[PDB]
């Protein structure tokens, strides 16, 4: 029917651009404690590249009128929304705010006003309002799903447009009009039901072993996928993110038979079967939906037949977190990925050291139950992944030239992100700041416990060598 | 539309405490119009 | 030159009153910032020189 | 000629009696800057001059 | 901006009836003069305002290009502001109006110069400066101006009352 669109639902901004003679759709994404500059990623053309639907989601908090917002700003110290009201946009990764910076770029001068992210919510160029885009409807009416929208800041009455200069798909803020499509993803949270786009901790047995990858700086690459016991049960290495490929409401219930893309939250890779070495981890280059897709089913029967349950709504209730077991099988290959354990070797005497290999026979022991992952743990894991990627890029750029002490022009190849890495270390310093001694003892103990947990989850991933 | 207009017109005066003669007479006119419309609706839905 | 002089005169006459009202509101400050960003510096002085 | 006459007319419809009406000032600023193809977009500096 | 608008004209932009081609500079002079009045830029040292004061005095005294009272009034207010803001930062820029007033007496356009020269000791009172350059021509100049006004100038009582000068510079 008509989407309710509550003021507490996940919203992903998107727009359509034609620069390659194609009417594809591009969304807006921004990283966390890094370069505060919005960047675009291919989300409509997901068949060849994997779209990252993790740093592009935003959350609505408040919806007030212009005069009410002005009154609130003048004196600082699930309802619906109307058409032509102030709308907040809070980042769902680490609780940022969509703001406009007073900078200039793109070699355009005049009026650039580059957009970015803000740490606080003091106001000014932080809120955004809606305006009539299509003549079908006017102000004062219910906001409909899709059908394009216009986002304008309150303090700076500027639109959101693209870049027509040499810069490839740069979001700027000027006075030209550019339609922006609306594509909601998630809805109000349930009482413990499986939701797409949420990280999960896969478990094996009851409380003995889990599924993860070996630690870094090993004898080879991290494409082994072993079966470690309780050592990494509470560690960030055993974390998986699932996202369907569809552009539709990914926040609905993760019903059986839906295409699943298992994405590593630490290496930024995907798990699939290449039919060449077994259960290996594939990068973002070879992104084929034939082998990278997975599905859920009940028991160990096929019962696939004709496709079913292609509805747009939330969907029927399903398995809760830790209620019962689940079975994972390939969508095309149709094999079970349960462990084998042929013979316990005396070389790798790591208590539970079993390789994960898929076979048709199985072992009647696909005991996997879903477990909820904490928001802090997922945010920390995303921070480690992005930070390690930045340092890998930095060391690669430094090692690109090692034996050319000639000068004669500092430009010699790829550039380096000096400002971005400086801001990243400054943000990391501001994040790992131990609290001072002026609050209650229980709050201090909780803060130290959280800091110790962050440091331990940091050290398990390492990034010290 | 009239409800939205009167809510906004309150939001203009939501901070002040004393209403001038012009504001008071605007309140009176808008509220009289609303009362007339409400009487009209009562007579529309009058009877079973 | 007459068109440019007329446009600059119109922009100058469009300034938000004086400093008496720009110290309390933000709309005047935003208008002043937009006007200052529209035309760069070292231009009027160079034209006069 | 048309641009000069339009600028001359707009000059006389802002200052009133030496003051500056903020409402008309911001309205004319928003209308003038809403369309980039204004006040000579190919030579004022909008197009890259 | 002050120096820029200063060095463009020369001797009141050559205020002479040689051709009288363009006379539209009066509005620009009035606007920049009002700008100078509305601001207080002369605070520090190293101010090349000598040519500015020279051409201002030339325009005030030698008024030949047309007749316009508002220009004279705004120029005399500008001169008063200049002599009330600057405090002994320029020797010749102070000795030139004094020499011009003392050489040109019993005139109609010399009223701003004489009243500025009379009001200067009211603000200075020979304080925070000790220079003998002005004292060489100030008492003798005052004496000859007084005797000229008393003998060779049949001035009315109103003119004497409205243009009375004290010149209490004696030490």
């Amino acid at each position: 029917e008509v989407q309710f669109l509550r003021t507490d639902d996940e919203v992903v901004l998107q727009c359509s651009a034609t620069v390659l003679k194609e009417q594809l759709k591009l969304c807006l994404a921004a990283e966390g404690f890094g370069n505060r500059l919005c960047f675009l990623e291919p989300t409509s053309n997901a068949q060849n590249v994997p779209p990252d639907l993790a740093i592009c989601c935003f959350t609505l908090e408040q919806s007030l009128s212009v005069r009410a917002l002005q009154e609130m700003l003048a004196n600082t110290v699930h309802r619906t929304l109307l058409y032509g009201h102030a709308i907040l946009l809070r980042h769902a990764h680490s609780r940022m705010y969509l703001s406009c910076l007073t900078t200039s770029r793109s070699m355009t001068d005049k009026l650039a006003f580059d957009v970015g992210l803000q740490e606080d919510a003091t106001g000014e160029a932080c809120w955004w309002t809606m305006h009539p885009a299509s003549k079908q409807r006017s102000e004062g009416e219910k906001v409909r799903v899709g059908d394009d929208l216009i986002l304008v800041s309150v303090s700076s009455e500027r639109y959101l447009h693209l870049s027509t200069a040499s810069g490839e798909l740069q979001v700027d803020a000027s006075f030209m009009q550019t339609l922006w499509n609306m594509n909601p993803i998630c809805s109000c949270c349930e009482e413990g039901y499986v939701t797409g786009g949420h990280v999960l901790r896969l478990f094996h047995g009851h409380m003995d072993e889990c599924l993860t990858i070996s630690a870094a700086d090993s004898d080879d690459q991290r494409r082994l996928v072993y079966y470690e016991g309780g050592a990494v049960c509470t560690h960030a290495r055993s974390l998986w993110r699932l996202e369907p490929l569809r552009i539709s409401w990914s926040g609905s219930h993760l019903r059986w038979g839906q295409p699943l893309r298992i994405r590593h939250v630490t290496t930024g890779r995907y798990l699939a079967l290449t039919e060449d070495q077994g259960l290996v981890v594939v990068d973002a280059c070879k992104a084929h939906t034939k082998a990278t897709s997975f599905c859920f089913r009940v028991s160990k029967e096929k019962l696939d037949t004709a496709p079913k349950r292609d509805v747009e709504g939330m969907g029927p209730p399903e398995i809760k977190y830790g209620e019962s077991l689940c079975f994972v099988q390939h969508v095309a290959s149709g094999l079970w990925l349960t462990y084998a354990a042929p013979d316990p070797k005396a070389l790798r005497l790591g208590v539970l050291k079993k390789k994960a290999i898929l076979h048709q026979e199985g072992h009647m022991d696909d005991a996997l139950f879903l477990t909820r992952c904490q928001q802090e743990e997922s945010q920390a894991a995303r921070m480690i992944h992005s930070t390690a990627g930045l340092y890998n890029q930095f060391i690669k750029g430094l090692d690109s030239f090692s034996g050319k002490p000639r000068g004669s022009g500092p430009p010699a190849g790829p550039a380096l992100p000096i400002e971005a890495v400086i801001l990243s270390l400054q943000d990391l310093i501001g994040y790992f700041e131990p609290p001072s001694e002026e609050l209650q003892h229980e709050e201090k103990q909780s803060k130290l416990r959280s800091l110790r947990n962050r440091q331990s989850l940091f050290q398990e991933e390492g990034m010290l060598s | 539309r009239l409800q939205e207009s009167i809510s906004d017109f309150y939001w203009y005066y939501s901070g002040k405490d004393v209403i001038e003669e012009q504001g008071k007479r605007n309140f009176s006119k808008a509220m009289s119009v609303a009362k007339q419309v409400f009487n009209s609706l009562t007579e529309y839905i009058q009877g079973p | 030159m007459s068109f440019y002089a007329a446009l600059i005169d119109l922009l100058g006459r469009c300034a938000p009153e004086m400093h008496l009202i720009q110290a309390g509101k933000g709309e005047a400050l935003r208008i002043r910032a937009i006007l200052r960003s529209l035309v760069p510096l070292d231009d009027l002085v160079g034209i006069i020189s | 000629c048309g641009g000069e006459r339009y600028l001359d007319f707009l000059r006389f419809a802002v200052f009133v009696n030496g003051e500056s009406v903020e409402e008309n000032a911001n309205v004319v600023v928003r209308l003038l800057i809403r369309k980039p193809e204004c006040f000579g977009p190919a030579l004022r500096g909008e197009g890259g001059s | 901006h002050v120096l820029d608008v200063g060095f463009l004209p020369d001797m009141r932009a050559a205020a002479s009836l040689d051709t009288a081609t363009f006379s539209t500079t009066e509005m620009a002079l009035a606007l920049n003069r009002y700008l100078c009045l509305a601001v207080l830029p002369l605070i520090t040292k190293c101010a090349p305002l000598f040519a500015g004061t020279e051409h201002r005095a030339i325009m005030v005294d030698s008024m030949l290009h047309t007749v316009y009272r508002l220009s004279r009034g705004r120029s005399l207010t500008k001169a008063q502001r200049d002599v009330i803001e600057d405090c002994l930062m320029a020797l010749c820029r102070y000795i030139r109006p004094s020499m011009l007033q003392h050489l040109l007496r019993r005139l109609v356009f010399d009223v701003p110069i004489l009243n500025e020269f009379a009001k200067m000791p009211l603000k200075l009172l020979t304080n925070h400066y000790e220079r003998c350059w002005k004292y060489y021509c100030l008492p003798t100049g005052w004496a000859n101006f007084g005797v000229t006004s008393e003998e060779e100038l049949h001035l009315t009582r109103k003119l004497f009352w409205g243009i009375f000068d004290s010149l209490a510079h004696k030490k």
